């Protein structure tokens, strides 16, 4: 029921602001997300897959954006950088599963479409969970060829979240 | 001696753009685990200085870069100060010792 | 606040032993993997040891595969490493490193995380050994 659309949506947002969906009452699969190869990284940090079905959760969480490729390892805990610091931090004690996949064809386009932004000029840098949508010029675009480096290449990366009553 | 070969001593001229190789094997870096980067000042301890591949911490400069294709890897400083003389360790992971390996250390000062 | 604080490096009679240890405040240490390494003094760095989150998952460098042992003390939150039988290459200063806090799986089997440097170091310990 709750998670075939953010996972196959056709649009997500930019790591700048982010967009996170809470999903509660319905039914948790947890199944369809793992067993799939086409998963680049499946780091779950707090509690384990295979494992995933004591529904007591209540509101989970799942934040969605996009980051170029050898940047998905700052959402890690820990893990100072750029996107880590400014744009979208996680806590430390998280018990979460940061999942993130390729996106050959559709988001990288022949003239390379400079629709993405990440935020590079923030004074104090963000809190666990913290959006700042302002823009007084701290973001910047990518720039997305096809044929760029394996590690310039935009990386759907989705985290899952979750919490008790 | 060490797993990774790169270079033993590089220097250049301030102002310039100095690029220190490190390139690796198939069983580490062409495996695909990402090469780190570190900065081991004369009498001191190292600290982190990129990791997986091109990321950078906060407190380091956007002057030193990253690079990785294939089974080579270089960290490049963009006009260098009087204040980086230091030491400088690619470091990677090894699948087949299942260790991680380090780099002969690359003797860097200004000109 | 954070850091590292290293005591238990001296002279060593060759054979009889030495027990390293590593301190640790300002962030969660029953969380992160630690490493070991050392150098050789003029050389270049050289990995040790490692112990895992809870300290299931030990893995070891070539040259002390056998003569040294890791062990994490997690109640005072305090590393230890534990060496014997201490050979002519060996002197060296010795570095524990923060690993990661990843103690990241898929299907399972919880591993440790094979991507990430060593974050923050202590200054360290030097061991002196000769006959
Ligand atoms: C989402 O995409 C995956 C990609 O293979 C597919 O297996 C899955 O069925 C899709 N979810 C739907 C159609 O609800």
């Amino acid at each position: 029921c709750p998670f075939g659309e953010v996972f196959n949506a056709t649009r997500f947002a930019s790591v700048y602001a982010w967009n996170r969906k809470r999903i509660s009452n319905c039914v948790a699969d947890y199944s369809v997300l793992y067993n799939s190869a086409s998963f680049s990284t499946f780091k779950c940090y707090g509690v384990s897959p295979t494992k995933l079905n004591d529904l007591c959760f209540t509101n989970v969480y799942a934040d969605s954006f996009v980051i170029r490729g050898d940047e998905v390892r700052q959402i890690a805990p820990g893990q100072t950088g750029k996107i880590a610091d400014y744009n979208y931090k996680l806590p430390d004690d998280f018990t979460g599963c940061v999942i993130a996949w390729n996106s050959n064809n559709l988001d990288s386009k022949v003239g390379g479409n400079y629709n993405y932004r990440y935020r590079l000029f923030r004074k104090s840098n963000l809190k666990p969970f913290e959006r700042d949508i302002s823009t007084e010029f701290p973001l910047q675009s990518y720039g997305f060829q096809p044929t760029n480096g394996v590690g310039y290449q935009p990386y759907r990366v989705v985290v899952l979240s979750f919490e008790l009553l | 001696q060490s797993v990774l070969t790169q270079p033993p001593s590089v220097s250049g001229a301030p102002g310039q753009r100095v690029t220190i190789s490190c390139t690796g094997s198939s069983s580490n870096i062409g495996a695909g685990y990402d090469v780190h980067w570190y900065q081991q000042l004369p009498g001191t301890a190292p600290k982190l200085l990129i990791y997986g591949n091109s990321n950078r911490p906060s407190g380091v400069p956007d002057r030193f870069s990253g690079s990785k294709s294939g089974t080579s890897a270089s960290l490049a400083i963009t006009g260098l100060q009087a204040e980086d003389e230091a030491d400088y360790y690619c470091q990677s992971y090894d699948s087949s010792l299942s260790g991680w390996v380090f780099g002969g250390g690359t003797k860097l000062t200004v000109l | 606040q954070v850091q590292l604080v290293e005591s238990g490096g001296g002279v060593v009679q060759p054979g009889r032993s030495l027990r390293l240890s590593c301190a640790a405040s300002g962030f969660t240490f029953s969380s992160i993997a630690m490493h070991w390494v050392r150098q050789a003094p003029g050389k270049g760095l050289e990995w040790v040891a490692v112990m895992s989150f809870d300290g299931s998952i030990k893995y070891y460098g070539d040259s002390v595969k056998g003569r040294f042992t890791i062990s994490r003390d997690n109640s005072k939150s305090t590393l230890y490493l534990q060496m014997n039988s201490l050979r002519a290459e060996d002197t060296a200063v010795y570095y524990c490193a923060r690993g990661v806090q990843g103690y990241y799986d898929r299907s399972g089997y919880y591993n440790l995380d094979y991507n990430y440097g060593m974050d923050v170091w202590g200054q360290g310990t030097t061991v002196t050994v000769s006959s």
